[PDB]
């Protein structure tokens, strides 16, 4: 009721039983984005490129040492230099020039991705290029993770100068291709998600290419156990050297099932690629 | 606020119409007040 | 006047022409947006007493030239009128944005004002200076990065409405020079 | 999406190839039995708030462990979001009575939700359960056609065929 | 990828609003048409190639531009991916015409494809000549008033499909354009 | 598996490399702590019998809704199976006090656990707060070392983390 | 991928200088703080599932424009999504608080973290309130000041460590807005 | 970079994964090993002027061919610039035993080193020789600690080993 000039801020009271009465209170709820000034010429708004968009001189940078990185792992196919029969892109008639329009679709199909997986496959690709390299760097990945292409172009490009892809590592007998052929079926899946099939396997436009794209796989399923004795036999050692490293790590179960099965190992294909 | 509103007031440059009008009141509707607009 | 749909009118009128399927991705483009331009004009409304309230004050605190004995603020009239003076500025931009195009805002106001607030007495010091601070303002509630109130809104993004709304808030900041 | 649609027009162009007459065949029996798919949907849509609190403490009565503090029921707070979350459920069924599949169920409602509800601490065990209720919770000569419930009851008991 | 029957949800199911009657009847009107958009789409696919041969051949009926060497598309395989390009978009708007919706182009080729006919040196004034002679076909196609070919039908309205590939073909033009 | 030796003789084969000195320091802290590892290990062996019986009505006091017929507790024989896979989650974690990190508890009794107990009709809910349970369950200077429930602490809260 | 016990090496590398006993008190005093580091990260990743779990429920308490549909975040593919990523935040400031460096903070994930979001049309304002929840539940768990969850430790001054996670969730929070 | 901050901190990132107790048991060996390891530093920071000099001609007493024109160490300019190659490579070792692992040996000075050295001349028989004096070079009770020359001496016949 009435005030004294004394000083009992400090002190209490003790009554606090104080579990009779509960408050709170608030504050926040404040976010901020910095924007522009100055009328004259100019008013700039936030654009959906759904891409890199580090530059334009980073851009077709990026293009060209994926290039060069491509054109190293050319170099190492072709260290020897044949063109190795691992790499195939045709049929026996021609049609290089139609599957020109296979990869040429591939170069448009990957360029008409959708912002989710325009932008899954940046983030994804950059930890596979992690898991690429075996190595730990100031260097490889700083390309790497910058730029996608570059990254792109070394699990593409590293990896098809081993032997642990598709359609080269041959099974020995029928239980080998039956689980080859399952964790095949997973790979459908995961680019088949669910009832709509994606435009990503779409490996053709025109009816002359439908059929085509059969026969090309059926005489490079052939250049597996057609080309060596030695380089395949490397291939199954070299199938747990994808799977077992960077593929499975801390399941034995998986880890085993590549060292007693390498060639059902070796289409596994989890560079999720959306094949 | 101000008032209740916040209005033009009237002592401001093209305050009127001046649609189809007389000539001795075009240009007085028009140019209401440059009597100190341009003189200074 | 004219608003966002009658820019592309008088301009194919003078091209004596009709509205063809050159200007359908204009004329789909205000109808995309006009659920977040209803959205970021009642922005505007709904601070605007605390906002032309934070522009003179910021303008005087850090000019104390108009707190001089004798001056532009210095009497409860001439204090009274600049509440006022710089809010119907605020208010004329408030249709302006509605509109999708300033074709109002030079018809209404700005044809005269550079050559009366001389007229009178008020210089173009801080007449200038009072637009600068409600335009960084008005790009914060739009874009809801204000410091003391958060507005509950959806996703998106807003700086293609900042570019826009900016131009109304400076035009009529400029003008006066 | 998921629908007819989405199966031969996406496998044209898997194959790279025309919409030959296997395509065009696949849209027919859409015709013939959207009449009998769609007085299912203005049911729903008539009931919309009818039965989501019928299946509430329907499920709230086999499920009536949850009002303790420190579960995913300790308050009304949670009850007055969790008739929105049969609703959600309960909206996208409605929508795959039009599009003939389960278009909106899979990739909206049904995708990872094995990843989101017991890290929520909500229990999955109710939530196949609220919707068994309104699996049986029909009668196919008297609330719709013969030829509507056919459509409804297959949807419903996938429900927990896609949480499984 | 989409349809018709799925152009309708997402506006609702944006609004959270379960379907009734109130807009059912335009799928019943569409549903009205299920056979009469077959014997539409079947006689697009029937002379298939066909529309292909005359669209190219009126384009360089009217263009000798092209045909000259030094032009872009003058010689068999730049052609060859011209004769690849043309039956493409006919291939794609089949589907539209078959889901009553235009979706279905809207991802699949309408995605990137003009500034890579401006990366490949492609004039897209003659793209959309090409495609103009595509529209101008298949309306006579999708109808009885071609010059020779008649297929048997049942007589009727069969315009509001054909007022639907002529928004169809144009909104591919648009997109080249 | 999943250790210190999954870890550096893995990666440098993953190098295709040599065990270099970064590899041979990552084992050094296994020698230090199994001191402090490994008289945890007895007090879970001692009481392998003790604790399991301790935690099940604990669970089954704060889910006591299992009992009626149709759920996963409707008969003893469920409760004769539940002593069973509470211990067998805790015949890992014994396990993983010796091997360093989470050995056996990734590769067997961990993953594709949220591919089973709700299509078996059994609450994962239930799964962590038995878990959660025996958690916080333990006194540091008194039970055991003060170097030893940091370990034991650590594994069962993961338990909630890896059901998540 | 870089630490404490390299990033004292990386500009002594610019001035090619051997590395004395200048520089090693600080770490010196960093291999003091080995257990007391451990002691911190261990109680991070105790229950850090609940921290993912806090976070978004209580960004979605503040707003609930996100959970309506037509927004961002609302539908169960969409919010395990979302829980995907409030995850993936938080598995790497543990990283660089065990590093006492953030160079694996940087690298990793905010290399065009920022604008992918909105090349998603992901809110960026509720990005910074989410890990602003996961900022403040870490320190309290760092220390002993949570609500019921007291971890064991040996007592003692933590706010040096304290201050290494404050200098943590805001380089993401910069590098996001 | 490599030391045990670039296994755990990375394989759970390569797991996708927590910081589980595997990879906080890895630095734990560091601590305890440190002051072995960081006592051995400041002799070769001791020592940087006095056992470049020492080496050099112990090299070229045993590769005493290089004086003549038209080879590696035709003039006191080459010897100049030698007396920087060995203490470039002697700077690098110093940073190791900070590091831990051969964090600035690997992506700095080790890499691509048999791409270099015979193309512009300079014998690789020679490089390996000259830190062979030096790995042998060593009094482990009497220069050092008996904890620090373990370390030291590993990382110079790994220099051998690393140009193999
Ligand atoms: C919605 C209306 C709403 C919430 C949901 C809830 C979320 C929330 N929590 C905090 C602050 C903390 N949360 C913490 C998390 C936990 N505490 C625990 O003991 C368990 C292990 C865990 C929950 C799963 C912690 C430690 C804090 C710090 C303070 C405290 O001890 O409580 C906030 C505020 C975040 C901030 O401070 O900015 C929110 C929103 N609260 C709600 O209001
Ligand atoms: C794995 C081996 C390899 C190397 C090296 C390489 O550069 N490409 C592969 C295999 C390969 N393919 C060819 C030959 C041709 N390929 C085409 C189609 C090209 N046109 C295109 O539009 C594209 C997509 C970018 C390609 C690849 C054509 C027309 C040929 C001509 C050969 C012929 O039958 O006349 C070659 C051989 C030539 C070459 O150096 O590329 C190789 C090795
Ligand atoms: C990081 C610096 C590691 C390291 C890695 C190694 N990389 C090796 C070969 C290699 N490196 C790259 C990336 C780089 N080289 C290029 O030519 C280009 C771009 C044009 C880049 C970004 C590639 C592509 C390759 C393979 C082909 C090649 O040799 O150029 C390498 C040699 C063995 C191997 O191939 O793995 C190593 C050891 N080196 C290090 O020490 C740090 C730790
Ligand atoms: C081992 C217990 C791991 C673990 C395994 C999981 N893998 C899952 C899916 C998956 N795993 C692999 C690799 C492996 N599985 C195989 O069947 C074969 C070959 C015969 C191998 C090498 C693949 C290729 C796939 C995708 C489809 C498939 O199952 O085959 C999985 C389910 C969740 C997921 O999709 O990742 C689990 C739980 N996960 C672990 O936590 C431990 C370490
Ligand atoms: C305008 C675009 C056409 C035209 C269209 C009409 N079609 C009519 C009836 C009709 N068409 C079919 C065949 C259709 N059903 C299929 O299952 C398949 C392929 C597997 C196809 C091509 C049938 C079976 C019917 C009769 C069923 C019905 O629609 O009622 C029709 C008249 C409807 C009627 O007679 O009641 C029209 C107008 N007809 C034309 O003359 C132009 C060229
Ligand atoms: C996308 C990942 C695919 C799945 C799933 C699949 O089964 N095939 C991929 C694309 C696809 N292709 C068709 C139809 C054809 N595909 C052809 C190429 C395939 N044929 C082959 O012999 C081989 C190598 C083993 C391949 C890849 C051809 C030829 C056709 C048929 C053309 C024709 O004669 O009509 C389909 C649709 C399958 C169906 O019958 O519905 C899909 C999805
Ligand atoms: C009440 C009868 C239920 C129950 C409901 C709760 N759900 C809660 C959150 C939640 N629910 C879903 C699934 C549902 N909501 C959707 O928005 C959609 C799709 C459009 C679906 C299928 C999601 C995805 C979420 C998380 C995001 C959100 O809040 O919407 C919830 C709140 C939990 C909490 O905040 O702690 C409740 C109470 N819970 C039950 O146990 C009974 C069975
Ligand atoms: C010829 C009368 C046309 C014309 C055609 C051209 N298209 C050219 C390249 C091209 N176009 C596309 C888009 C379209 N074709 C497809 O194959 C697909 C699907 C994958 C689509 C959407 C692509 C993807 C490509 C590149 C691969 C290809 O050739 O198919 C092109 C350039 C060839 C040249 O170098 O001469 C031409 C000429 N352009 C015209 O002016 C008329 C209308
Ligand atoms: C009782 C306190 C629990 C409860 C337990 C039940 N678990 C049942 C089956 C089951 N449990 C597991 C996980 C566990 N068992 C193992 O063998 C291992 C690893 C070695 C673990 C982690 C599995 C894998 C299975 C299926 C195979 C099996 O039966 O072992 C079960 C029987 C269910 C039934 O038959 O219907 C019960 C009752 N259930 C509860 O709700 C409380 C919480
Ligand atoms: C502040 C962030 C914390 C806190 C830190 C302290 N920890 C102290 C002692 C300590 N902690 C551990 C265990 C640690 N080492 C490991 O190897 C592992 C797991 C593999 C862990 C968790 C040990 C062994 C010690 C004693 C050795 C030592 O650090 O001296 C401590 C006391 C320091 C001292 O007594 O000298 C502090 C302050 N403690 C807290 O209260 C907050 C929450
Ligand atoms: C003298 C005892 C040696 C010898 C030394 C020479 N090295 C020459 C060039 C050179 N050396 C290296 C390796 C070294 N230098 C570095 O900067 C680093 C890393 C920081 C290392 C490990 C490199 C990379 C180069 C080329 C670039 C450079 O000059 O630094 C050199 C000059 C050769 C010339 O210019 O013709 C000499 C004389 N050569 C010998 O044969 C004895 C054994
Ligand atoms: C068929 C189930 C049995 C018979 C009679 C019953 N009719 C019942 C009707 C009823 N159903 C509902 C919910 C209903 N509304 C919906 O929108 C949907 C799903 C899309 C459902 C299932 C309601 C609110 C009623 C009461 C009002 C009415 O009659 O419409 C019913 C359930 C119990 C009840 O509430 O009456 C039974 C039983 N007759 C038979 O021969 C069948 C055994
Ligand atoms: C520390 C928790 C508080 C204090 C005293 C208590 N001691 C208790 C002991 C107790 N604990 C168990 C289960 C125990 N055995 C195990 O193997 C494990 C886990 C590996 C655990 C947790 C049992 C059966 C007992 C009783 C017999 C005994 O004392 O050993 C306890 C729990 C309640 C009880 O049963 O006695 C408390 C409380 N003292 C303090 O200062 C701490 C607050
Ligand atoms: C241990 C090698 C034998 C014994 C005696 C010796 N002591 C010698 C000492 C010596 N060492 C150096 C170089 C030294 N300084 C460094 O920084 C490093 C490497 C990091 C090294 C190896 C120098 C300049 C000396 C002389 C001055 C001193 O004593 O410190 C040595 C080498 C010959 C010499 O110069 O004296 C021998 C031999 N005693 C034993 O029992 C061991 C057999």
């Amino acid at each position: 009721w009435d005030k004294l000039l004394n000083t009992k801020p400090m002190k209490r009271q003790v009554q606090p039983n104080p579990p009779t009465n509960e408050t709170r209170a608030l504050n926040l709820g404040n976010t901020f984005r910095s924007p522009a000034f100055k009328f004259l010429g100019t008013l700039k708004r936030s654009k959906d490129p759904s891409g890199l968009r580090l530059g334009f001189y980073g851009r077709k940078a990026d293009d060209f040492m994926a290039r060069s990185i491509a054109m190293q792992a050319k170099a190492s196919a072709a260290g020897s230099g044949v063109y190795t029969t691992q790499c195939s892109e045709g049929a026996s008639k021609g049609m290089a020039e139609n599957a020109r329009t296979a990869s040429l679709a591939k170069q448009f199909r990957q360029a008409q991705r959708s912002a989710r997986e325009m932008s899954f496959d940046y983030y994804e690709g950059r930890k596979y290029a992690m898991k690429a390299v075996g190595h730990i760097c100031n260097y490889e990945e700083k390309i790497f993770q910058q730029y996608n292409k570059t990254a792109a172009a070394y699990v593409m490009g590293k990896q098809e100068t081993l032997l642990s892809c598709d359609r080269y590592a041959q099974p020995a007998n029928k239980a080998e291709e039956y689980i080859q052929k399952s964790v095949q079926m997973q790979m459908k899946k995961r680019s088949i998600p669910y009832g709509v099939y994606t435009t990503s396997c779409a490996d053709g436009t025109v009816k002359g290419m439908a059929e085509n794209a059969r026969v090309a796989k059926e005489s490079a399923n052939f250049r597996a156990r057609q080309m060596s004795a030695g380089a395949k036999a490397a291939a199954r050692f070299n199938a747990r050297r994808v799977a077992n490293d960077w593929h499975n790590n801390g399941c034995n179960y998986e880890e085993k099932l590549t060292s007693r099965f390498p060639a059902a190992a070796s289409s596994v294909r989890p560079t999720t690629n959306r094949y | 606020l101000t008032g209740y509103d916040s209005k033009s007031s009237p002592n401001f440059p093209n305050r009127a119409a001046t649609r189809e009008r007389r000539t001795v009141s075009f240009n007085a509707r028009v140019a209401r007040n440059k009597s100190q607009a341009k003189k200074i | 006047m004219l608003d966002a749909f009658s820019r592309v009118v008088v301009n194919s009128d003078a091209k004596a022409a009709y509205v063809g399927g050159s200007d359908l991705q204009a004329l789909k483009s205000f109808i995309a947006d006009g659920n977040k331009r209803l959205d970021a004009v009642n922005s505007i409304v709904s601070n605007a007493s605390c906002m032309v309230s934070d522009a003179v004050s910021g303008m005087i605190c850090e000019n104390p030239g108009l707190i001089s004995p004798g001056g532009n603020c210095y009497t409860n009239r001439r204090m009274a009128a600049c509440l006022r003076d710089g809010e119907i500025i605020l208010r004329y931009v408030s249709y302006a944005l509605l509109a999708g195009d300033a074709s109002v805002l030079e018809d209404r106001c700005l044809n005269g004002l550079k050559e009366t607030y001389i007229a009178l007495g008020v210089p173009t010091n801080s007449s200038i200076r009072a637009v600068s601070i409600m335009k960084a303002q008005a790009v914060a509630f739009i874009t809801n990065t204000a410091t003391e109130r958060k507005m509950s809104f959806a996703a998106g993004d807003c700086t293609s409405l900042a570019s826009e709304v900016a131009s109304y808030f400076d035009r009529v900041g400029a003008a006066i020079s | 999406m998921k629908s007819v649609i989405t199966t031969v027009v996406s496998a044209a162009d898997a194959a790279g190839r025309f919409p030959s007459n296997s395509d065009l065949e696949s849209i027919q029996g859409n015709i013939q039995r959207s009449a009998a798919r769609l007085e299912a949907a203005e049911k729903l849509a008539g009931n919309h708030e009818a039965v989501v609190k019928e299946a509430g403490d329907a499920c709230f009565a086999k499920y009536a462990y949850l009002k303790n503090p420190g579960e995913a029921g300790e308050n009304q707070e949670k009850i007055n979001k969790c008739y929105r979350d049969v609703d959600h459920y309960m909206r996208l069924v409605n929508y795959c009575l039009v599009v003939g599949g389960t278009g909106p169920l899979d990739e909206w409602g049904i995708a990872g939700a094995r990843e989101v509800y017991r890290t929520l601490n909500l229990p999955t065990s109710a939530y196949v359960a609220s919707i068994a209720y309104t699996r049986d919770r029909l009668c196919v000569p008297r609330d719709m056609s013969a030829q509507a419930g056919v459509e409804f009851s297959a949807y419903l008991d996938y429900l927990i065929n896609a949480l499984s």
